RNA sequence: GGUUGCGGCCAUAUCUAGCAGAAAGCACCGUUCCCCGUUCGAUCAACCGUAGUUAAGCUGCUAAGAGCAAUACCGAGUAGUGUAGUGGGAGACCAUACGCGAAACUAUUGUGCUGCAAUCU
RNA sequence: CCUAAGGGGGACUCAUGGAGAACAGAAAUCUCCAGUAGAACAAAAGGGUAAAAGUCCCCUUGAUUUUGAUUUUCAGUGUGAA
RNA sequence: GAGGUAAAGCGAAUGAUUAGAAGUCUUGGGCUUAACUUAUUCUCAAACUUUAAAUAUGUAAGAAGUCCUUGUUGCUUAAUUGAACGUGGACAAUUGAAUGAAGAGCUUUUAGUGGGCCAUUUUUGGUAAGCAGAACUGGCGAUGCGGGAUGA
């Protein structure tokens, strides 16, 4: 057996992670969290700096960034809304060797939401984790194992799937 | 400055190397261990001549440096700097200690120098050259012997150059395609591991 | 400054075996110890409770007390010109049954069986063990094995 | 540019874990705590209620550990339930309860503690432990072993717990992991627990889904539809099953369609066999020759 | 003989790269009313066994495979060492006598075995 | 030195490397893969530890009461510690 | 049973270390040097190590043993299970290795001593010392006698 045209080998999005790494804590981070909760409909989570850097103006355990994970149709909707901003043209160097891809918008009003002077504009980071069925093997508690080589997601497969599913361009 | 070597001739102490426990140790006088045409291939210098220790003894880095310089100078002067490849086979890793540089109270010494601890039959210097350059290389080692304490023997090796094979087994493995160059040394064929990689690396391998 | 702490000098004694670190296999916890059992003492470095002192590492003794997770072992230690009875509390991770019991108890069973069978057959048997005796006479055949003469070899250098 | 990691020295010095830890099946920390017995209770074993859930089955076993390997005392599976009248929902919380009750009754029949330690004959969902009878043998003590499965209030392992406890086994436990436990007001709602014992949640899903999404009701509850089982008679399926389980908890092995030898002969046809040393040497010689 | 659950020893079982897998099991897999837990029903919880798949997991096989294990007219009775002499040698050290005796190396072979219960073309 | 850095339970996995993501760069945050511990565990060094002894979370006071036995140092006295 | 010293090892971990060769620089500069990576190469460790002696060291080699039957308890077991201690029965001088045994066991009481030194072997500090400091044994002290001319 071991047929490549099997139903269970179908590529599909596992999760989309939206990152805003505002370099400071306080009002700006709170408004970035408001932007993320507006876009995703989910409460985001704030990430703390792992260590202190004077050049970047951050300190250890200072709440720096904010991020949120979306899965399913909502992930698909946000991803295509962001691909509109990218005018459906990613680079060959946007896809990792493990088959994941990402891009970064610079203004969140380009996505298609209302602008508020109080909130201001935050840039945003999009990352999509690709994967087939059976990834639960690597994430479950009992009998956790690894995924076979053929079932793994790679760069070429992800690029071809993105081009087919979005009629977009991958600039080599 | 330096005491006579007789004060440090014998392996009386346990090995005392540089470590996290003694750190302020000077450098050995010998820093260069390979001389002559060290880039020559194995086939260029078939004849190997050794200076071998007949003593369980300590040789200072100063003596190693002096003998290296003496042998190198003589052989390059008589036969040319590219007619041989000389290798010093002992590295001074043992730290000698000196006390004076009160009385016997707190007499633990300070690092004073470096010495190599050599055994009986241990090779001190190796010189790979051509056969026609035998008497020259021998006289280079025989002069270098004067810089060392104790008894040393000059032994003509049974082996091809610096390889572990005799001068006939090397020729057999060479005509059988089991030896390839690696710069100054060689790699030998293995009948273990990936068959395809082994065959690719040794194309002229007449399998039996 | 001299240091004579409890675990001084146990750097290698209390180390785990190479590629044998980590969890204890549970046959250690499934063995059953009774008062009078002979047990070897070997400290396990990964269990620090109920650990023996370094003197008892490698000693063999008699179980005298059984508690929830431990046994009491009797050791005889030389202190000057006599032995002193020492009573050591050890968790069962540091204890193993001594293999000398099963051998002597097997010689006892074998002697009883041989004696009863010899009585059944009406003969006698000697049960005392014997040291190895000098071998008897024998004849060495040389068919296919004619003696080969060896000589001491000349001196050679192989470097 | 970077060092290759999987060197021969890495493999040489690697210490592989225990076989069943590398399989991700045995938690040896918890296993040591469960199995290890008080040393003054010399050869008396501790008995575990191993409860494991697969995608299709509930496995409940009473096990004691020995040096040569674990020994099963009794075992009840969820696929035995159709014999007792439960054919569908073989992984309910209620199916878990029935399996726990079955293994408890079977163990007590095997021991002889049937008339003594009957259990909770009238299941009302109240928290209760099997109390010993004075001047009689103590109840069979068993400790719950849920393996790698997480402890959550409402989990099915505690369904097997509750079934086994009501079946007459003494299994020490607390009611704060049962469905219906109010964590703020630390008391157990026995009405909701009885609902879960008799499939009340499943029946409520049937009733709530039928009048809202009939197509999903038709796909999810097909077997009930072709069996003409409604919500109001869901509970009785369990209530009868309980009774039957207490009536005859003995194990009836499935009659085997083939013998051991027939099974082995059939399976041996689909088993690749190791190449002989000479065979692989010949393969190597052939590959060398075709390499010239 | 396969498979599952629980194991004993804990690589002959691990690792890399390929290939095959009948039956059942296991698995991925579907859903969110309910108990429950999350930024995210991804993990964890519950529900259906209904819509699908052996693609992956798992199992076995392949490789002058890495590793691991075992063995030995392998090295080597070598290195080391207990005991001895009014032995040698200026010494450093060495030989001999009565005993014990490695490691590396080399070569060959192997690559989980097994207990309880249940189940299966 | 520590109300936790003590106790119990649970969940998670560390150092580091590679490949990717607006500002963002050698170092901020996000993602996947590899990762026998090359991290961490108050403080010297050694030992020990990976579904933990490490990180995070929840609940707590076993750091409580009574007085014996034992180990180390040892005279088989004391003290400390266990 | 235990051990980690001698030896050994370093194309095995840690740490040290000589030389070329082939690749990558994409995150070094001016064809080039230097970095890394890969397979090799010379040499090491009291406070390194996979391995690992010799000597030394723990225990056992019976009658207070082994086996068979069944009494007590408030301990323990789901138990009629065990734990410990027992009643009763069987196994007799080859009663269960060697060699030796001016016998074994037990108690009281009190003297001197608490400067040591030397030789072989192991060993630390020191250039060394008829120096200073340890290990095991044997000695001198405390001991004459034959030999080393003489000499603890
Ligand atoms: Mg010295
Ligand atoms: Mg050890
Ligand atoms: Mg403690
Ligand atoms: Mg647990
Ligand atoms: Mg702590
Ligand atoms: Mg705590
Ligand atoms: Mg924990
Ligand atoms: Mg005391
Ligand atoms: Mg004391
Ligand atoms: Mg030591
Ligand atoms: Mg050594
Ligand atoms: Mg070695
Ligand atoms: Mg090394
Ligand atoms: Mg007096
Ligand atoms: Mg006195
Ligand atoms: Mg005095
Ligand atoms: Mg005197
Ligand atoms: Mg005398
Ligand atoms: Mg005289
Ligand atoms: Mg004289």
């Amino acid at each position: 057996s071991d047929k490549s045209q099997n139903v269970m080998r179908e590529l599909r999005i596992e999760k989309l992670v939206l990152n805003i790494c505002v370099g400071e804590s306080g009002d700006r981070l709170t408004r970035a969290a408001k932007v993320l909760e507006q876009l995703s409909g989910q409460t985001p989570v704030q990430s703390k700096a792992r260590y202190t850097v004077r050049t970047f103006g951050i300190r250890r355990n200072e709440k720096i960034a904010v991020h949120v994970t979306v899965r399913g149709p909502k992930a698909e909707e946000i991803l295509e809304r962001g691909l509109k901003v990218k005018e459906y043209q990613l680079r060959s160097k946007n896809f990792s060797a493990t088959g994941n891809f990402g891009f970064g918008i610079d203004e969140h009003i380009d996505l298609g939401i209302k602008y508020d002077p109080s909130i201001g504009i935050y840039g945003m980071d999009f990352y999509v984790v690709m994967g087939r069925a059976g990834a639960r093997v690597t994430r479950r508690k009992r009998a956790r194992s690894t995924i076979g080589n053929s079932h793994k997601t790679n760069k070429e497969d992800t690029i071809q799937w993105f081009k087919t599913r979005y009629d977009a361009e991958v600039l080599d | 400055a330096r005491r006579p070597a007789r004060c440090y001739r014998y392996c009386k102490n346990k090995p005392y190397p540089k470590s996290r426990y003694n750190r302020a140790v000077p450098d050995a006088k010998i820093r260069i261990y390979d001389l002559g045409r060290k880039k020559a291939t194995v086939d260029e210098f078939p004849l190997c001549i050794h200076l071998v220790s007949n003593e369980l003894e300590q040789l200072s880095s100063e003596a190693l440096e002096a003998a290296r310089i003496c042998a190198n100078k003589y052989i390059t002067k008589v036969s040319g700097r590219d007619s041989f490849h000389l290798r010093v086979r002992v590295h001074p890793f043992h730290v000698l200690r000196i006390n004076k540089m009160q009385g016997m109270r707190g007499a633990w010494g300070k690092p004073h120098g470096l010495a190599a601890r050599v055994s009986i039959g241990q090779i001190i210097m190796s010189a790979r050259t051509k056969d026609s350059n035998k008497d020259v290389v021998i006289e280079g080692l025989r002069r270098a012997r004067y810089k060392f304490p104790g008894q040393q023997k000059i032994i003509i090796s049974k082996k091809w150059g610096f390889t572990p094979l005799n001068r006939d087994e090397y020729i057999a493995k060479k005509t059988n395609g089991e030896v390839i160059d690696d710069g100054a040394y060689v790699k030998f064929l293995s009948r273990k591991g990936n068959l395809e990689a082994n065959l690719q690396q040794f194309p002229n391998y007449q399998y039996s | 400054g001299k240091s004579r702490g409890y675990r001084s000098g146990t750097r290698y004694a209390f180390q785990r075996d190479f590629k044998k670190h980590g969890a204890i296999p549970l046959s250690t916890y499934l063995k059953v110890y009774k008062v009078g059992d002979i047990v070897d003492i070997k400290a396990n470095g990964s269990i620090q409770k109920g650990m023996p002192h370094k003197y008892y590492h490698g000693k063999t003794g008699i179980v005298y007390n059984v508690t929830k997770s431990s046994v009491g072992v009797i050791i005889n230690k030389v202190v000057g010109n006599r032995y002193i009875e020492k009573r050591v509390n050890l968790r069962v991770e540091h204890v193993k049954h001594s293999a000398c019991r099963q051998e002597f108890l097997n010689r006892v069973k074998s002697n009883a069986a041989k004696k009863r069978e010899a009585k059944a057959n009406g003969e006698t048997v000697y049960l005392k063990r014997q040291a190895a005796k000098p071998r008897g006479s024998r004849i060495i055949s040389t068919e296919g094995n004619i003696p080969q003469t060896l000589a001491p070899v000349a001196y050679e250098t192989f470097i | 540019m970077q060092k290759e990691f999987r060197t021969s020295a890495y493999h040489s010095r690697f210490q592989t874990p225990f076989r069943r830890r590398q399989e991700g099946k045995t938690d040896y920390y918890q296993r040591k705590r469960l199995v290890t017995q008080h040393k003054a209770k010399y050869n008396s074993p501790k008995y575990r209620l191993v409860v494991r859930f697969t995608n299709k089955d509930i496995i409940a076993q009473i096990v004691s550990a020995h040096i040569t390997g674990d020994v099963v005392f009794t075992a009840a599976y969820a696929h035995e339930l159709p014999r007792y009248g439960i054919k569908y929902g073989l992984t309910n919380w209620s199916a878990a309860y029935a399996v726990g009750l079955l293994v408890a009754r079977r163990a007590l029949q095997k021991l002889g503690l049937d008339e003594t330690y009957t259990g909770v004959e009238e299941v009302e969902g109240e928290f209760e432990l099997t109390e010993a009878v004075e001047d009689g043998p103590r109840p069979f003590k068993v400790f719950l072993d849920i393996g790698l499965q997480r402890t959550t209030t409402g989990a099915r392992v505690f369904g097997v717990l509750k079934g086994a406890s009501d079946g007459g086994l003494y299994v020490p436990h607390s009611p704060n992991r049962f469905p219906g436990w109010d964590i703020e007001a630390e008391e157990l709602d026995a009405e909701l627990l009885r609902k879960y014992i008799f499939g009340g949640h499943v029946a409520e899903y049937m009733e709530e889904l039928l009048d809202d999404d009939e197509e999903k009701y038709k796909s999810i509850f097909k077997n009930y539809i072709e069996e003409e089982i409604e919500s109001e008679d869901v509970e009785e399926i369990y209530a009868n099953a309980h009774e039957a389980i207490r009536a005859d908890p003995s194990f009836k092995p499935t009659e085997k369609k083939f013998t051991k030898e027939q099974y082995k002969a059939e399976s041996k046809k689909y088993r690749q066999q190791k190449l002989t040393r000479a065979e692989r040497q010949a393969k190597v010689a052939k590959k060398i020759a075709e390499f010239k």
